[PDB]
């Protein structure tokens, strides 16, 4: 019984616990910006 | 051992007759047998033999 003539479910591979991620997520300006409060649809100023 | 055969011994006679025959007496025989052999092999691989 040569692992080269059976099928593949006689063996079950082992489960590593990592994960690969290459996302990324730019910096923001967003603190550099003026901040306003409304609780309308429209405004005046 | 076995026994072939018995033969054949002693016959009816006329009395008038002074003496007898001999017959043709039985057989035995020597046998003798034989032991036969069986075999095989066969063989792995350890490390698949080991994971599966």
């Amino acid at each position: 019984f040569e692992a080269s003539t059976i099928g593949p479910a006689f063996f079950t591979p082992q489960v590593l616990a990592l994960e690969v991620d290459c996302n990324i997520e730019c910096a923001s300006l967003l603190d550099l910006y003026g901040q306003i409060e409304v609780s309308r649809s429209t405004f005046t100023y | 051992m076995k026994i072939a055969d018995y033969g054949q011994l002693g016959e009816y006679t006329c009395d008038a007759k002074c003496d007898a025959e001999f017959g043709e007496p039985g057989n035995i025989r020597h046998l003798e047998g034989k032991t036969y052999d069986y075999r095989g092999v066969f063989c792995f691989n350890r490390k698949n033999l080991q994971e599966a």
